[PDB]
């Protein structure tokens, strides 16, 4: 039978379930007042305003305290404003397919339909020097850090990258015929490795030989678009969306597939495995996140890797921008082109966005692909 | 929706997942309270229901803060 | 090309961390403040406080810590700096020489990783076996301390909680534990752990602590008698001890942020608190003796003691 | 006896006594150059007085002067005692309320401080306060009128009094240091940038206060206004307002036109007959311009993210004009202009360089960047810069900028001289082999510029704190900085120990 021991008991209990944020050790009660759990109130955030955390920062340490970091990055990477529209007015129309930025980011190495390279002056607007470099097209380009080397892949071209040198000589040092994608490594750039459909090969850049080749037949999530990368330490690679030890050559650790489409990356605080839209770990494995944003898009981070952007590759090719915060997942800003995106990479020195984008509608006989430039956090 | 959360024991309500670890916590919490505060709540009780002859006899086995 | 000249005009006033305990002497009591760069070496008289050694360093000291490990009479001092070089500090005086030796020093630090939110926290274990260091966001690097160590190793083992809003050490248990305050996705809770330094990894925890106050800001640790863990909060202050619990929600403490704390007896018996408008408080702890060898918890007694300045 | 030590006071015959100030055994040198001998910081450096030159001094005995001393000179007869002894007398005028900025008033005798005060919201009434500072204890109060943001209605009701800030005006008196007069300003409207100066052809000296109107829950504002002061008779006066689209951070004064920074706009104004403003010239080009510094006619502007601009005006033209561009992304803290050539920028990495304007304008892309040249590690926040020493004018080292930061650790900016430099910089890797610093700590590495992203080792400066720590070393270790070294006096001498003391004592007389 109950008594009051069990009634008074169950009356607070029921009171209790509307305290915003509970809690499980509580306090001694009150009857004849209401009951109210603690809510969080915050007092050592700085404040959502920013002149207010220019008061603060004056007398306090680096931001205006605790969350004043990203604080600024929700207000100045949410605007752009295009510098310049860059033609290639030789046969009066534009057909460029890749781009990016030249080691000191003074020259920005656009990519034809035709097979050749093209200087550009950031300042001037002139050409400087084209290159015949390949003679289907071109995917892949990007140098690296301290200016000596050129990575160029071709379409079907039969050798299909060409290991270009920048210091006065124009050669292919090396040769590959086999991978359809290549990419330098980053902390230490003596590795260059490639892949041709779901097999990563490890090769040197001094010598040119396959180092380690690791493929396992028995644990490949086999996708469509596999591109191999390395963590920034230079320790695991991501095969088919699989952690690869560099050191004993042995699998780790195979993650599930979820769009057929893209095979993963790294993020630049070497804590995460980001498959396309799955948010993983690297000692337990488990998952963080799930964006619904990130529905098949090719993710580009800053240098220091503190905002992230996104492209959609849909059939239309990337109706806007998308704009990601490289901590915890918070969109910042959707800015939107009203024409179709192709490729976009940024500075090392974090100012420009080199945009190739299609002029007129969805048409394969007339591709339009003029490059535009972006300044990073202005109206 | 019973695996992959706290596992009531087949109780049909608040069928929201958010809505359901907080059931874990509002109900396992440890509810205790003072005996004071509900024997004032017994002696208002009695002289309102017209049978207030024995709030004076409550003044021995406890404290009578109000008349 | 353009080459300038600098200089101290005015050296630095503001404080930073202040440690009492043995360093000079043995059996005298002495206060180490730190203020920007330099380690300012008081010593307490009757009268008051009175200098013996200013001492600046190559790098802005923001965690300092005491402690007497088993093989010393007197104490050593560890600083790290905002540079990530550590270093591990030592009295000599001959007569009117007065000197510091650095025993042990090593620049631990990481190529990759955001380095922190809310600075740099570090705590002692009490039974002087490890070294507390949060330093990159889910990293929890721990230095082995042994006369071994001419440089400083370091270990580091994973936080799969990742941000965590305070550390501490809790006291003699027999083995070395610490306590969080972990911000989960949905919740927040306060976490234990046990870390073998034999084998770089996490034990399984003694208190589990599901779920606490929404604005948990700092924890104090009680020692050896009734050992445990109280947990301020924004709005109110609770007491655990894995088996049993308090809770109170004091009406003094309802417009100011508590932000500074002591052990004023060695026994733990009485706290003080401060917050971020000038007031100090004072906790008293009502010890009570259940048994004739059991020491427990009865009551939670918050006094207001007056107006100072920000401490 | 021990060895001599030449110290240089005057060109006159000196006198040294001791005495009894009140205590302590003062010892005083009555020199050309009137020195303090006792003590400083505990130790033999010498502090000067506030007195032009002391030949004698007589313990005399006065009725309102215990046990002072006076001073028998070639002036008049000073009874005076003498106080805590130390480099620098710190004399604290307190307000209880955060101070925001300083201006001064060479007409008017009275500073200006901008205040800022904690208040909570009562239910009934508007605000109340928590304490009795010196803001509401003031000889006069006044409150702005023209309420000109009521077509907005964004104040909207809040709850509870979750502590608002007020902030007000305060002209501190001269000498007694009494608050004159206290302004509060409209609710919710911070003061951010305050001068003092002259605008046009009007002789009046003003009191510039150019603020915003601020929320939380809300992005970067856009309202506010800039409101020009003057202070006719004792009494505070508002001429002219003028309601602006965005919030001002800084301003500078620029050959009697005022210059301000209103959202990533520098808005350079000009001043009218008719008590307005016209705004003269614009720019547009920024992220978000914080900092303004002027010398002449170059203009320096403090990016929010990128770094050092140099923007220049031209008068023929009438519009401003971008010279070159700075675009390494340091995030800004102060900046400050040396010689229209040289120019200083913090960092909120707690860093210092320099930018130089380039030489070789061999085509125009070349001439458009700037050139990052020395850096620097000031271990320390920086807030202010300003110009003007801390020594008297004897009337070496050229030009003097001091900083102010967040630890209340002022330093000194100073030029030098290149073949000083080649002098200088040597003798600090000689003495970074013999110190042996707390930590085993490398200079060359602590004063590295370190970011997030750059560990590029330090140049160009001179940390002379480094220098002046050679006279504490002893003359054993002396010897072994000395090697075969070099010295200018288009002469060439090896260096000695007599010599290289002296230099740091030529440093040392400014600190």
């Amino acid at each position: 039978p109950p008594t009051l021991d069990s009634i008074i008991t169950e009356y607070l209990r029921e009171q209790h379930a509307r305290c915003k944020n509970p809690v499980a050790t509580c306090p001694p009660f009150s009857l004849f007042t209401p009951h109210q759990c603690p809510e969080p109130k915050q007092r050592r955030q700085a404040p959502i305003n920013f002149t207010s955390r220019l008061n603060r920062r004056a007398s306090f340490p680096k931001y205006g305290g605790v969350d004043g970091g990203c604080f600024d990055r929700h207000l100045i990477f949410s605007r752009f404003r295009p510098i310049s529209v860059f033609r290639e007015a030789n046969e009066d129309e534009s057909g460029f397919t890749c781009c990016a930025f030249s080691a000191r980011e003074r020259f920005l190495m656009l990519g034809t339909c035709t097979g050749q390279l093209k200087l550009y002056n950031v300042f001037s607007g002139q050409e400087e020097a084209s290159y015949n470099c390949h003679n289907s097209a071109i995917t892949h380009l990007e140098p690296s850090r301290d200016g000596s080397l050129l990575l160029t892949s071709a379409t079907w071209s039969q050798p299909l990258s060409a290991l270009w040198g920048m210091k006065s000589v124009f050669d292919m040092k090396h040769s590959f015929t086999e991978d359809h994608y290549v990419e330098f490594s980053k902390h230490s750039q003596d590795r260059v490795i490639g892949t041709k459909g779901d097999i990563a090969h490890i090769y040197d850049i001094q010598t040119g030989n396959k180092l380690l080749t690791l493929f396992n037949p028995d644990l490949a999530n086999n996708y469509k678009r596999n591109c191999a990368t390395f963590n920034p330490t230079d320790d695991l690679v991501l095969n088919d969306g699989v952690l690869w030890d560099v050191r004993s050559a042995q699998a780790i650790h195979k993650f599930d597939k979820f769009n057929m489409n893209i095979s993963g990356v790294f993020h630049p605080n070497g804590l995460e495995v980001i498959i396309n839209t799955e948010i993983w770990d690297l000692r337990t494995f488990h998952l963080l996140h799930t964006v619904p944003a990130l529905d098949q898009c090719r993710v580009v981070f800053n240098h220091t890797g503190t905002v992230m952007y996104g492209a959609m590759l849909q059939s239309p090719f990337g109706s806007s921008f998308r704009t990601f915060n490289a901590t915890d997942y918070k969109p910042i800003a959707t800015i939107d082109v009203k024409r179709n995106i192709f490729d976009l990479c940024t500075d090392t020195k974090d100012c420009y966005l080199a945009v190739i984008e299609n002029q007129g509608s969805m048409d394969a006989l007339n591709m339009d692909t003029v490059c535009r430039l972006y300044e990073v956090g202005r109206q | 929706i019973e695996r992959v959360s706290g596992k009531p024991l087949l109780i049909g309500t608040d069928v929201s997942l958010a809505r359901l670890q907080k059931a874990d916590v509002v109900a396992q919490s440890r509810i205790s309270f003072p005996e004071k505060e509900l024997l004032l709540l017994i002696r208002n009780h009695l002289i309102s229901k017209g049978l207030g002859e024995t709030a004076t006899v409550l003044t021995k086995e406890a404290d009578l803060p109000m008349t | 090309m353009s080459y300038n000249y600098v200089v101290t005009a005015q050296k630095p006033t503001a404080v930073n961390g202040c440690v009492t305990g043995h360093f000079t002497s043995a059996e005298d009591l002495n206060l180490l403040i730190a203020k920007n760069t330099r380690l300012e070496i008081y010593v307490v008289t009757a009268e008051g406080l009175r200098p013996v050694k200013e001492v600046g360093m190559y790098g802005k000291i923001a965690v300092m810590e005491l402690f007497r490990p088993k093989g010393e009479s007197k104490d050593l001092l560890f600083i790290l700096t905002a540079k990530y070089n550590a270093c591990i500090l030592e009295y000599k005086q001959s007569g009117e020489s007065i000197d510091i030796i650095t025993r042990a020093h090593g620049n631990v630090q990481d190529r990759i990783g955001r380095p922190s939110e809310t600075g740099i926290i570090g705590i002692i274990d009490p039974e002087c076996r490890m070294i507390g260091l949060r330093l990159y966001d889910g990293l929890f690097k721990v230095i082995p301390l042994d006369r071994d160590n001419k440089e400083l190793k370091a270990f580091n083992i994973r936080l799969e909680e990742l941000h965590v809003i305070d550390v501490k050490f809790l006291y003699g248990c027999q083995a070395p534990t610490i306590c969080f305050v972990y911000q989960d996705p949905q919740g927040r809770h306060v976490k234990t752990y046990e870390v073998s330094l034999r084998e770089k990894e996490f034990n399984k925890g003694p208190w589990k602590q599901e779920n606490v106050e929404a604005e948990a800001s700092m924890v104090i640790a009680v020692p050896e008698p009734f050992g445990g863990a109280i947990i301020i909060g924004q709005e109110s202050i609770t007491y655990h001890n894995g088996d049993k619990y308090l809770a109170i929600a004091p009406p003094i403490i309802k417009q100011s942020t508590i932000v500074c704390h002591n052990r004023v007896d060695p026994n733990g018996s009485r706290y003080l608190l401060g917050d971020m408008e000038g007031r100090l408080f004072m906790l008293l702890l009502e010890k009570e003796e259940q048994m004739d060898g059991t020491v427990t918890l009865k009551d939670l007694r918050v006094e207001l003691l007056g107006e100072t300045s920000i401490a | 006896l021990s060895d001599r030590k030449k110290v240089t006071l005057g060109t006159q015959p000196t006198v040294l006594r001791t005495f009894r100030s009140l205590s302590t055994t003062n010892v005083f040198a009555c020199s050309d150059r009137p020195t303090v001998i006792y003590s400083s910081n505990h130790k033999l450096v010498f502090s000067n007085v506030n007195l032009k030159e002391v030949n004698y001094m007589c313990p005399l005995n006065s009725d309102g002067y215990p046990d002072s001393l006076a001073l028998a000179n070639n002036s008049t007869l000073t009874i005076g005692t003498i106080d805590e002894i130390q480099k620098l007398h710190i004399r604290t005028v307190p307000l209880y309320e955060s101070p925001r900025k300083i201006c001064y008033q060479e007409v008017s005798q009275c500073f200006g401080v901008l205040s800022s005060r904690i208040e909570v919201q009562d239910t009934s009434g508007g605000t109340t306060a928590l304490r009795p500072s010196a803001s509401t204890q003031a000889l006069s109060s006044s409150v702005s009128s023209s309420k000109l943001f009521s077509s907005s209605t964004a104040p909207h009701e809040t709850s509870f009094g979750e502590e608002v800030e007020v902030h007000n005006l305060l002209i501190i008196d001269q000498h007694t240091f009494e608050v004159l007069h206290a302004h509060q300003f409209l609710q919710n409207e911070y003061a951010l940038s305050l001068v003092s100066c002259k605008l046009g052809k009007d002789p009046n000296t003003y009191f510039i206060v150019g603020t915003a109107m601020v929320y939380p829950e809300e992005a970067e504002p856009k309202q506010g206004r800039i409101v020009v002061f003057q202070y006719s008779d004792g009494k505070l006066q508002t001429v002219a307002e003028k309601e602006v689209k965005g919030a001002v951070y800084s301003m500078v004064e620029f050959n009697g036109k005022l210059l301000a920074s209103i959202n990533s706009t520098v808005r350079l104004y000009e001043w009218t007959t008719e008590k307005e403003l016209r705004t003269e010239c614009n720019h547009y080009n920024n992220i978000m311009a914080l900092y303004l510094k002027t010398k002449g006619d170059f203009i320096l502007v403090g990016d929010l993210m990128r770094s050092v601009l140099l923007l220049a005006y031209k008068p023929m033209e009438g519009n401003f004009e971008e010279i070159a561009r700075d675009f390494n992304p340091n995030w800004m803290s102060a900046v400050e202009i040396l010689d229209d050539d040289n120019f200083l920028g913090a960092e909120n990495a707690f860093n210092l360089f320099v930018c130089q304007k380039d030489s070789a304008a061999t085509t125009d892309e070349e001439r458009q960047h700037l050139q990052e040249v020395g850096l620097f590690h000031l271990g320390e926040f920086v807030n202010v810069f300003c110009h003007g020493s801390l020594v008297m004018q004897n009337l070496p080292t050229q030009g003097s900028v001091l900083f102010g930061t967040v630890n209340g650790m002022i330093g000194l900016v100073t030029s030098l001289s290149e073949s000083w430099y080649n002098l200088l910089l040597d003798m600090q890797n000689r003495l970074n082999k013999v110190i042996k610093s707390v930590g085993k700590i490398e200079h060359s590495f602590w004063r590295s510029f370190h970011t997030e992203r750059k560990t590029e080792p330090a140049t160009g400066f001179i940390d002379g704190d480094l220098i002046e720590s050679f006279l504490d070393i002893s003359r054993p270790k002396m010897q072994e900085v000395v090697a075969n070294l070099q010295y200018d006096d288009g002469m060439k001498r090896e260096a000695t120990a007599d010599d290289l003391i002296k230099v740091v004592e030529e440093l040392t007389r400014i600190h």
